């Protein structure tokens, strides 16, 4: 899969960055990863697609990027409200699957 | 609004099945081509299946590969999951997320190995396969 | 034939206003379009290419404009945003195709390409294929504004800056959109 940092915490007001590291079969191969934001009782909220983008409904704290092999949802200046789940998700040509991440923990401190 | 109600819901024997039912309303669902994701409760998300906005490309996951199923009926504009063989490590709640009107590739190939994300998702309905 | 200049324009259009060129009743090659190496997203939807040959010749649009690398994926039916709900919406019924290429030393300045704009603040997100040109000062809720460049309320409209110390995603990617009808 695309391995992730399975916990990193921040202080309200900070900035902190969330890894997802993949091979050259997958986002590095010219692939795109995304970003969701599952809050622990609902269904997954799509956050960032296609590594900059960001949908009407999400605010101008949540930037992405992607370069070399990896990516970064740049988390600016954090409220009490997202201390959900992020995954990243990619698009593998090994075996075409539409692979996920394992999955960060972020809590507020 | 849109949304992507479902049912289906499984507390069923290591070896028998049930056919999942994922029904639409409010957008075009004629034309965009939705996906199947579960997710084992203690961990993350895991892609399951697709399906096109015809029935004729699919794809499928390394796990659930040649024993589930996929369909979708454009009358009652639903969608469906069958799931033979529902051995003891296939355990999950099942979203069903809608995805894109893609269709490319300058040679009349219209095709999708894509690359975007899954925009609306559903409610879920948890399967549990038990001894 | 009759793009050979929408195609190879010196310069572009920003996508706040962007041109809406509309090609006529010539005989219409779309093997210059496909067959051509160099474009890097073709993406043509339900009418697909090499079977609009016999089809349509019935004021097609062409429309140009340029935007930033990974903000290409934005121009599909739906896909809600910033570059796509304020600027530049395509309904999602579209037809006919989008086409994109690289312009890596064609658009961006050493010192930054300050003059390629696009829109970042507008109520009421736009309906499709509308082109705004009129800039007029927010009003987000607070005082009654009149030309304030103050706290919280600011100009609608925001340059890109291109860069050749870029990566992928930043730097320019030149957009065509066609689009087929009938009577
Ligand atoms: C202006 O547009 C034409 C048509 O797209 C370009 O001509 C093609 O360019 C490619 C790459 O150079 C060639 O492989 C084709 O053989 C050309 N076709 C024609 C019509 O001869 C042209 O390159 C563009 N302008 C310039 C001079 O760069």
């Amino acid at each position: 899969v695309l391995t992730q940092p399975p916990s990193v915490s921040g202080a309200p007001g900070q900035r902190v960055t969330i890894s997802c590291t993949g091979s050259s079969s997958n986002i590095g191969a010219g692939y795109d990863v995304h970003w969701y934001q599952q809050l622990p009782g609902t269904a997954p909220k799509l956050l960032i697609y296609g590594n900059s983008n960001r949908p009407s409904g999400v605010p101008d704290r949540f930037s992405g990027s992607k370069s070399g092999t990896s990516a970064s949802l740049a988390i600016t200046g954090l409220q009490a409200e997202d201390e959900a789940d992020y995954y990243c998700q990619s698009y593998d040509s090994s075996l075409s699957g539409w692979v996920f991440g394992g999955g960060t923990k972020l809590t507020v401190l | 609004q849109v949304q992507l109600v479902e049912s289906g819901g499984g507390v069923v024997q290591p070896g028998r099945s049930l056919r999942l039912s994922c029904a639409a309303s409010g957008f075009t669902f004629s034309s965009i081509a939705m996906h199947w994701v579960r997710q084992a409760p203690g961990k993350g998300l895991e892609w399951v299946a697709v399906m096109s906005f015809d029935g004729s490309i699919k794809y499928y996951g390394d796990s659930v590969k040649g024993r589930f199923t996929i369909s979708r009926d454009n009358s009652k504009s639903t969608l469906y999951l069958q799931m033979n063989s529902l051995r003891a490590e296939d355990t999950a709640v099942y979203y069903c997320a809608r995805g894109v009107q893609g269709y490319y590739d300058r040679s009349g190939y219209y095709n999708l190995d894509y690359n975007y994300g899954m925009d609306v998702w559903g409610q879920g309905t948890t399967v549990t396969v038990s001894s | 034939c009759p793009f050979g200049e929408v195609f190879n324009a010196t310069k572009f259009a920003s996508v706040y206003a962007w041109n809406r060129k509309r090609i006529s009743n010539c005989v219409a090659d779309y093997s210059v379009l496909y067959n051509s190496a160099s474009f890097s997203t073709f993406k043509c939807y339900g009418v697909s290419p090499t079977k609009l040959n016999d089809l349509c010749f019935t004021n097609v649009y062409a429309d140009s404009f340029v935007i930033r690398g990974d903000e290409v994926r934005q121009i599909a039916p739906g896909q809600t945003g910033k570059i796509a709900d304020y600027n530049y919406k395509l309904p999602d019924d579209f037809t006919g195709c989008v086409i994109a290429w690289n312009s890596n030393n064609l658009d961006s300045k050493v010192g930054g390409n300050y003059n390629y704009l696009y829109r970042l603040f507008r109520k009421s997100n736009l309906k499709p294929f509308e082109r705004d040109i009129s800039t007029e000062i927010y009003q987000a809720g607070s005082t009654p504004c009149n030309g304030v460049k103050g706290f919280n309320c600011y100009f609608p409209l925001q340059s890109y800056g291109f860069q050749p110390t870029y990566g992928v995603g930043y730097q320019p990617y030149r957009v065509v959109v066609l689009s087929f009808e009938l009577l």
